[PDB]
């Protein structure tokens, strides 16, 4: 009963871990909708500045 | 001679009584000890899981 008990709760935190994993992925800004584009060119935008 | 054979063979029974006698003594410590050990086992191992 403990080996069986012992893996449900295996499976249920390795789900839990990669659930996590993948909201931290998806909250990333860089991903999310279309903020108003920055006022400031940046420093990446090397076609601006020229 | 056969009083002296069976007064050995009294002797041998009286010794293996006197083993018996210790055996179960023994016995019922061990049994004893098991039902703690099982107790112990279902207290520390088995019923914090439903927690987690």
């Amino acid at each position: 009963v403990y080996r069986e008990l012992g893996s449900i709760v295996q499976e249920l935190k390795e789900s839990g871990d990669k659930l996590e994993e993948r909201l931290t992925m998806l909250s990333d800004v860089n991903l999310l909708s279309a903020s108003k584009p920055r006022s400031n060119i940046d420093s990446k935008d090397l076609t601006s500045h020229r | 001679q056969n009083i002296q054979e069976a007064c050995l063979l009294l002797d041998k029974k009286q010794k293996h009584i006197q083993i018996l006698i210790k055996g179960n003594s023994s016995s019922k410590s061990q049994i004893r000890r098991s039902s703690v050990e099982a107790q112990k086992y279902v207290q520390d191992k088995l019923l914090p899981w439903p927690q987690e």
